[PDB]
């Protein structure tokens, strides 16, 4: 298919620097305008600057001038995005683009922190014995304690789609924590066995918490 | 340059009603422009370009206009998974900016938060922390508001709330509402409770486990 890659998410100290790649798969860059997209979280886009990787020569946004450097090799068909002297300022997800009829990249996520990486903790949420013989119960799952972003939960391994929420992550101490929960019927617990898995990336670690009912 | 001017900042409206974004750029722009959608969590997709041309695979409801210094989106026949952000970008001249956008909230009719509450995992007991949590589920509107009554009492200290975005086939949200002690306080007090007060009852949502 023709679709642009880009890299994976970083977690730097402020003052670091980064190099962010975006490819090029079954199109060639050539023959493209490039362009890249900042958005703070929670906050809008933002353009960064162009680039012709043809004559090499690209185009910014003057808040961007000293903070970017949009570059492109066509030998490997690759676009980068080079910032400079991070700050906060600067933790967003940054976007590849071209300047026509194909769509971006799934955007790179910068965190520019002194946070060392932390594996979340996840404790599983089962009911306090209350009359769960109604139609449907609502079981949950409280993953706490990790940094960076991001997590990522899913229920009985992906087969367990229509009532789950996960509500997004908050702060705290610099330590976020994160929440979902799912709505199976009455019958399927625990008749069947539901289990909330989350994988955070950052720290190479996968979890699996059985929801299990409480004891006496 | 050309700063792009959007609006209106925020939106609500029903199924089926016909809205319009309108972006007005400073200068002229000779119709390069182009429309955006983000979703949460999603790449911003383009809808229209160079003013009025509707992208293939994008539903004809969808209708681009303008001329000038003025364009408008216009979405004929609002639909529940049109609710997003929704951006008009221009590229006559560098730098290419974005306009502010529009958070598109979709009218619905309203519905009561179905809540349930956990106590704290018999795991996180023993690392000297304990979280009582509440989940809200699929109410609307979105305002709605939980109070902590630790032992018949009142309490607002370290609770965190959380809300998702609008459901694409219900429009319906919910809240997450997390308070969270220490093992010991924990231990010396019985009921918890998260009541809840919405708009569609008189009388506030309760649910509490005694410990």
């Amino acid at each position: 298919e023709v679709q642009l890659q880009q890299s994976g998410a970083e977690l730097v100290k402020p003052g670091a620097s980064v190099r962010l790649s975006c490819s090029a798969s079954g199109f060639n860059i050539k023959d493209t305008y490039m362009f890249w997209v900042k958005q703070r979280p929670e906050q809008g886009l933002d353009w960064i600057g162009r680039i012709n990787p043809a004559n090499g020569i690209s185009k910014y946004d003057p808040r961007f001038q000293g903070k970017a450097t949009l570059t492109a090799d066509t030998s490997s068909n690759t676009a980068y995005l080079q910032l400079d002297n991070l700050t906060s300022e600067d933790t967003a997800v940054y976007y590849c683009a071209i300047e026509k009829d194909l769509p971006w990249g799934q955007g790179t996520l910068v965190t520019v922190s002194v946070a060392k990486t932390t594996p979340p903790s996840v404790y599983p949420l089962a009911p306090g014995s209350a009359a769960q013989t109604n139609s449907m119960v609502t079981l949950g799952c409280l993953v706490k304690g990790y940094f960076p972003e991001p997590v990522t939960v899913t229920w009985n391994s992906g087969s367990l789609s229509s009532g789950v929420h996960t509500f997004p992550a908050v702060l705290q101490s610099d330590l976020y924590t994160l929440s979902s929960s799912v709505t199976v019927p009455s019958s399927t617990w625990p008749s069947e066995t539901v289990t909330c898995n989350v994988a955070h990336p950052a720290s190479s670690t996968k979890v699996d918490k059985k929801i299990v009912p409480r004891d006496c | 340059q050309i700063v792009m001017t959007q609006t209106p900042a925020s939106l609500s409206a029903s199924v089926g009603e016909t809205v319009t974004i309108t972006c007005r750029a400073s200068g002229n722009i000779y119709n390069y422009l182009a429309w955006y959608q983000q979703k949460q969590g999603k790449s911003p997709q383009l809808l229209v370009y160079n003013a009025k041309t509707l992208v293939d695979g994008v539903p004809l409801r969808f209708s681009g206009s303008g001329s000038g210094t003025q364009y408008s989106l216009k979405i004929n026949s609002l639909q529940p998974e049109d609710f997003g952000n929704y951006y008009c970008h221009h590229f006559w001249n560098t730098p290419y900016t974005f306009g502010g956008g529009t958070k598109l909230e979709i009218k619905r009719a309203d519905a009561a938060p179905t809540v349930s509450i956990f106590p704290p995992s018999s795991e996180q007991l023993t690392s000297g922390g304990a979280s009582v949590v509440c989940f809200l589920n699929n109410f609307y509107p979105k305002d709605i508001n939980v109070k902590w009554k630790i032992d018949g009492s009142e309490r607002q200290n370290g609770v965190l709330n959380s809300w998702t975005d609008q459901d694409s086939k219900d429009s319906t949200y919910s809240m997450s509402s997390t308070l969270t002690l220490t093992k010991d306080e924990y231990e010396r007090h019985n009921s918890y409770t998260c009541e809840a007060t919405h708009k569609t009852s008189t009388s506030p949502i309760v649910k509490s486990f005694n410990r």
